[PDB]
RNA sequence: UGUUUGCAAUUUUUUAUAGUAUAUAUCAAAUCAUCUUUAUGCUAUUCAUAGACCUUGGGUACAGUAUAAAAAUUAUAUAUGUAUUAAUUUACAUAUAUUUUUUCUAAGAAAUUAGGUAAGAUUUUGUUUAUAGAGAAAUUAGAUGUAAAAAAAAAAUCUUAUGAGGGCGGAUCCGCUUCUAAUAUUUUUUUGUAGUUAUUAUUAUAAUAAUAAUCAUGUUUAUUACUUAAAAAGCUUAAUGGCUUAAUCUUGCCUUACUGUUUGAUUAACAACAAAUCUUA
């Protein structure tokens, strides 16, 4: 076929499987030790430029999946069991639990357009501007229906703590910094106060907490050891209040002091914070869903109870 | 041990270690993600014998059994044709070697595989910075209503490669430049080589007017040719010289 | 305060300066790695097309048993469309009891328990 | 490293040669200055 | 235009206003052609009309 | 010159996590502990197990 | 290959993570802290126990890749030895334990349950890792648990009182919804009434089936895999509900 | 520096087995 | 021997060879502080070697399931027991400072620094939803939609052209001028709207038709382009105008916040002049 013509004759993918004879000759420790010298270097020493200093400049830095670059993240190490059994058996459970039937031939809906426009034989009309959202300042996104094209899931999950007393005491920034750090496995990133309030001794622009975000499968492997291992610990829970959720698909909720301390890293080595150290945390979890019912619909699924809030 | 080998580091790289292609190195990961991609490239082969089959089909259907005739029948041979060169693409789009070969220089540029590769890294950089010279020196809307180039093109004066856009000393623009093409569709064409200037100022009537320093017709080019001279372009090459290389020049005051 | 010193020397440790630089591949290490790389996300791939054929054709068996339904007359006296109006409706869909907490709790391991199933369950 | 020697000894030249001439340069220019 | 915002003239010509919805949408523009017939804005794919403003 | 950031991660290991049913996975966390025993947990709580009667 | 590429991945980490300081977990001079020293230095400082021996320093960093048949790369290796490691090593005092007088843990338990070496296709501890599928006799044809709709009933109502007759009460289910996942249609005998059935999808947590006392005339029952249901049910009963399966 | 620790080491080394070696004799004469 | 140790992989240049300008190698610089003792030490085992369990020692190990054969190796002062010397010479050990390896007290936890230039980001305010401690008032997370296989063709309406050096009156000057080209316009005349995966129907695994999905060879935290009223925030300071495609913000490198002279303006600055303001070479 003169298609297959036009393909590399010098195929290495259509190779044999290495032999044995010649593998347990391969010994790359003996190499270097019977070398006895230092192979020469390659001439190609390019390496990535720690600034982007811009599209066109000569020099450019590769992108982030290149081993060599300076933000490449080693890749998965295992398979979350919650992002496994989502995807096994409650991916069609959501799918054929919400589902509304659209006929054959439905014609396709045209979204209207929210920013209104004068429309009318006024003179003035033409060239006013548009209207307002009506009812709210903001325009609030709309609801996608749960199909088979659209499965809520966990994107990510942003975790903080607020800790006034530490324009105070400044240990119990360092403290919380910590725990954040072994109970997300990331650097947490230092915020400050954006508020002046007398009463409260809060001053503005001063560290007074900090946050993480985790994404991927470290967010679903932060929920198994959330939903799994730590709520069913807490002593007299309730469950997550009914009320959680911004109105676009996340749910957020807190912890107390006391129950940040369960987590398995960091009860291991509680010893080694300062008493009365340990901050609360505030978890909002960010899911692809895009409405308050679709979000605690998927987090249902993963074993989260809710209670009337 | 010759510079014929490579490098210092490939010739003692290659008396000290044994002899075995690299793909067939006993490493775990790579010899498991060599599996992958060689089952895979049985089921692209695989998929152009089925879609290959498919075309003889509909290429031996009287056009009356199409309800729309032969208007939509070569509508679906085109989308046939277009899903085949890509297949063609993919299947040793992951190859190891091919990479290799094409990064050292060695590809068979009359393959689809290091076209779309070589072009690939040509809209990378170089395209970017010659897309800014078109816009910024107003070649465009003053020569061309629009262009957009769709070739690389590369011009060194006596060895010397010049960028784009450089002021170059009269003398050194006084030799026909080597132009070093590259083409990444397939075929072959003949081209033509027109060098303006687009500044020659005109006193008498206060304006400015164009001028050919060179030009050239019935040029053969395909993807696998690198180099052009512009001295030999009826000597050498075959092609027809309209007008001689005419050293460039800038009369003082002139910008 | 010497516990807290324990506390900055792993924020120390962390520090841009301090933490390992990025990688120096040769060329057939490189290659090595871009192969891995070029056949996890085409493994991923295979994954994700198998993954969302099955949900399409799950969706695709209920629209025809749904829009067979929609035309059916029945059961008896009851006219057309009783039974996919019906089946249409989402009552507790979106409640808080709407999916049981022991089927959405337990989740998949990589070895079973020391009982993997009971059937002594009693209502 | 019978052969590797070799190479190192051309790699070892090299740049012995350049330390010469960029010493047998930078001199020259000391002079000019 | 100047430090103030003040609009000057960098060619001997004649003003003109217009508005160029190729380039912004919502600007209006003040410009200088060479020739009084002219008209702005110029197409884009149009040749640039200049002068040489040199002499001999 | 936007900076280009580095990954600033600390170290993590692979542990086992045996429920209080006996069932073990395997997870990626900073701890060093190699098999994390969980008395108490979903398996063995009234709020997830509202049917179970041992529990009860 | 996913095997192969965690323990890639793994060895990769090793060599842009910030190293481990037992600092932090383990304080100095004590039975935890001894017992780590103790085993670190049998894995040779390595603090991971599933990277086998690998300095991410040194002039030895670079032969990181495994070569091809290790052991060291699989899941079963992986967890011996995290299992080794979970041993106590150290008394309470300080003092290293005895190797005979040390206590293994308690190992994970198999993948393949005793059904799965007998074979009882009437047992739901038989294939953990694929779907099993209630499929029930009729004094003969193997099918789902069915029956007419009632005019007062609808589908979901009139499928949960079925399964309730036919299969007994003593199971724990959810039915999924009130959307038919499936229907087979027998058309007409021009004569005979023809038959539209519409499946709607049930989950089962605990319990088991049981047949006594049905009120339909069911024979046996038994749980049966996607693989096993086309060789038991027929071609065109088989071809309409085969679109609801998954995966595993 | 490395090749400095490493001629260094060497050098003690020599002198470790000149060390033992002469007390190794003058064990024996006694 | 700088650059990761299994092999011509970034850009330009130097030199040399073949070659008649090209080709290869080589060199330098840019991009980046990757850490480099091939073992001299350690570990296990065994053997002497005291004899009531001691120092120092000699072997042995054969390494892809890599290995004992380096998970991180320095110096120096004091002084102690063993032990040696021409000697505080040498070896050993521990008593303990002291230094080197930058590798262990978070500046990527701190500061509202305001100009030049380049790149990148583009609603930051308020309102509103939710959120341990937390309340009227503390932090954090949010708050528009669309598009991304690919079109071709016929005439007509202008407008432009440093297009045909068009034609005609007075090549490129000018008002008339046909033709072609480009953008725009027409509701205009339409044609096509696949392929792929799966479904259903008929036909004998394939073909045909209909229905649904479809930016995706790519580290899903995708990405890219477009869009998201007005006010408000920010821009040395009140107010007005303006900026969101930068005049705001962030970062890199900088200090044209330069010397001399000078152009044309502010319908000939302030209804004169002067001190002024913008701007050119
Ligand atoms: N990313 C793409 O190239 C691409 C292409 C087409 C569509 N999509 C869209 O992406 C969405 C779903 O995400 P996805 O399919 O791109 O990514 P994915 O869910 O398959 O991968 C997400 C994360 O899971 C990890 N992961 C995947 N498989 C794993 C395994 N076997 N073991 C361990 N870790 C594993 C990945 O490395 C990554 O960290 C859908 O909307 C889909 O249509 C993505
Ligand atoms: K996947
Ligand atoms: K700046
Ligand atoms: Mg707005
Ligand atoms: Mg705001
Ligand atoms: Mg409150
Ligand atoms: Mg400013
Ligand atoms: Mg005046």
């Amino acid at each position: 076929i003169p298609d297959l013509a036009e393909l590399e004759t010098r195929s290495a993918l259509d190779a044999p499987i290495p032999s044995e004879e010649d593998k347990k000759e391969f010994r790359p420790w003996k190499r270097a030790a019977d070398r006895k010298a230092r192979l020469p270097s390659s001439r190609y020493q390019y390496h990535p430029p720690k600034y982007n200093r811009g599209p066109l400049h000569p020099i450019q830095s590769p992108p982030s999946s290149d081993p060599i670059a300076r933000d490449f993240v080693p890749g998965p190490f295992n398979m979350p069991r919650l992002k496994e059994t989502f995807r096994t058996v409650m991916a069609s459970d959501l799918m054929t639990l919400a589902y509304i039937h659209t006929p054959p031939g439905t014609p396709k809906k045209e979204p209207t357009e929210r920013l209104r426009a004068w429309e009318g034989d006024s003179p003035y009309f033409a060239n006013r501007a548009r209207r307002a959202p009506r009812g709210a300042p903001e325009l609030p996104i709309r609801e996608r229906d749960i199909s088979f094209r659209n499965i809520p899931e966990i994107k990510e999950i942003t975790v903080s703590t607020f800790v006034p007393l530490g324009l105070k005491n400044p240990d119990l920034l360092i403290v919380a910094r910590a725990v954040l750090l072994a109970m997300t496995g990331t650097m947490p990133e230092m915020t400050r106060s954006k508020n002046n309030v007398v009463q409260w001794q809060l001053q503005a622009n001063k560290p007074a907490g900090c946050k993480t975000t985790i994404y991927g499968n470290a967010a679903w492997e932060f929920m198994d050891r959330l939903i799994h291992l730590v709520l069913p610990r807490i002593k007299d829970w309730k469950g997550v209040p009914a009320s959680t959720g911004d109105g676009s698909g996340n749910v957020q909720f807190g912890l107390n002091p006391e129950d940040v301390q369960l987590f398995p890293e960091v009860e291991c080595n509680y010893d080694m914070y300062p008493a009365k150290m340990i901050p609360g945390c505030h978890i909002a979890i960010k899911t692809t869903a895009t409405s308050d019912r679709q979000a605690k619909l998927l987090l249902q699924s993963l074993g989260v109870p809710f209670y009337s809030n | 041990g010759g510079p014929e080998l490579g490098s210092r580091r490939r010739r003692a790289a290659l008396a000290t270690t044994g002899n075995l292609p690299f793909e067939q190195l006993p490493y775990q990961c790579f010899q498991d993600a060599r599996k992958i991609l060689q089952q895979d490239r049985a089921a692209k082969i695989a998929q152009i014998v089925k879609e290959t089959e498919k075309i003889k089909l509909i290429e031996a259907r009287d056009a009356s059994e199409f309800e729309g005739g032969e208007a939509a029948k070569q509508t679906r041979i085109k989308s046939l044709r277009k899903y085949i060169e890509e297949l063609k693409i993919l299947a040793d789009i992951n190859d190891p070697e091919v990479k290799r070969r094409f990064e050292d220089g060695r590809g068979d540029m009359t393959k689809p595989v290091y076209r779309f590769m070589a072009e690939r890294r040509w809209r990378s950089m170089d395209y970017k910075i010659i897309a800014q010279r078109i816009s910024q020196f107003h070649v465009v809307p003053d020569l061309l209503p629009a262009f957009d180039p769709t070739m690389d093109v590369k011009l060194s004066f006596r060895g010397y490669q010049v960028s784009p856009g450089a002021i170059l000393d009269s003398r050194v623009t006084e030799v026909a430049p080597t132009l070093r093409m590259q083409v990444f569709d397939k075929g072959e064409r003949l081209l033509t080589v027109v060098v303006i200037d687009s500044d020659v100022p005109d006193v008498t009537h206060d304006n400015f007017k164009r001028r050919c320093h060179f030009l050239a017709a019935n040029i053969p080019w395909d993807p696998s040719k690198t180099v052009l001279s512009l001295r030999s372009v009826g000597d050498r090459v075959e092609g027809d010289v309209g007008k001689p290389w005419l050293p460039p020049f800038a009369q003082k005051g002139s910008p | 305060d010497p516990r807290i010193i324990n506390i900055l020397r792993h924020f120390a440790v962390l520090s841009p300066k301090r933490i390992p630089p990025p990688l120096r591949f040769g060329r057939n290490r490189y290659l090595r790695h871009w192969t891995i790389h070029r056949a996890w996300l085409l493994f991923r791939r295979q994954q994700r097309e198998q993954r969302e054929r099955i949900l399409m054709q799950q969706h695709q068996s209920m629209s025809n048993a749904c829009e067979e339904l929609r035309n059916t007359e029945g059961p008896g006296t009851r006219e057309t469309g009783y039974l996919y109006r019906v089946a249409m409706l989402k009552n507790g869909v979106y409640g808080l009891k709407s999916i049981p907490i022991e089927y959405a709790s337990r989740a998949l391991v990589e070895t079973p328990g020391r009982q993997a199933w009971n059937h002594e369950w009693k209502r | 490293s019978s052969v590797i020697a070799e190479l190192i000894k051309e790699k070892l030249a090299a740049r012995a040669e350049y330390n010469a001439r960029q010493s047998a340069l930078r001199k020259l220019q000391q002079q000019k200055m | 235009m100047g430090r103030d915002h003040t609009i000057h003239a960098a060619v001997a010509g004649y003003v003109k206003y217009y508005r160029d919805p190729q380039l912004h949408p919502d600007r209006q523009y003040i410009g200088v052609v060479f020739n009084r017939n002219d008209k702005l804005p110029y197409p884009k794919d149009a040749p640039r009309k200049r002068k040489l403003g040199l002499v001999a | 010159a936007t900076f280009v950031p580095r990954h600033r991660r600390p170290y993590q290991f692979t542990q086992l996590v045996q429920l209080s049913d006996g069932s073990t996975f395997t997870v990626r966390t900073t701890m060093p502990t190699a098999l994390y025993k969980s008395a108490k947990d979903s398996r063995n709580h009234l709020l997830w197990q509202p049917s179970d009667k041992s529990l009860k | 290959f996913e095997e192969s590429f965690y323990f890639y991945q793994k060895r990769l980490n090793e060599r842009l993570t910030a190293p481990f300081r037992k600092d932090f977990y383990f304080k100095k001079d004590t039975a935890a802290d001894l017992d780590w020293r103790i085993k670190l230095k049998e894995r040779h400082g390595v603090p991971a126990k599933d990277i086998g021996r690998y300095n991410p320093r040194g002039r030895m960093a670079w032969n990181d890749e495994v070569l091809v048949g290790s052991q060291t790369s699989s899941r079963k290796h992986m967890v011996e030895k995290l299992l080794a490691d979970a041993e106590m090593r150290v008394s309470e005092d300080g003092e290293e334990i005895p190797a005979e007088d040390r206590v293994p843990v308690e190992k994970p338990m198999p993948r393949r349950t005793e059904a799965d070496e007998k074979g009882d296709v009437k047992r739901l501890d038989r294939a953990l890792d694929k779907t099993l599928y209630l499929v029930v006799k009729k004094k003969a044809k193997w099918m789902f648990p069915t029956g007419v709709v009632p005019t007062d009933e609808g589908l979901h109502e009139t499928a949960a009182r079925i399964l309730a007759e036919s299969a007994g009460v003593n199971m724990n289910t959810w039915i999924v919804g009130r959307v038919p996942v499936a229907h087979h249609v027998v058309r007409p005998v021009f004569l005979k009434k023809g038959e539209k059935i519409f499946f709607l999808k049930g989950r089962i947590m605990a319990g088991q089936a049981d047949l006594t006392d049905n009120l339909h005339d069911l024979v046996d029952f038994k749980w049966l895999t996607q693989e096993e249901l086309r060789s038991t049910l027929a071609e065109e009963y088989f071809h309409s509900v085969k679109g609801m399966f998954a995966e595993r | 520096f490395l090749l400095g620790i490493k001629e260094r080491k060497l050098a003690k080394a020599d002198r470790r087995e000149e060390y033992r070696r002469r007390v190794r004799e003058k064990r024996e004469q006694r």
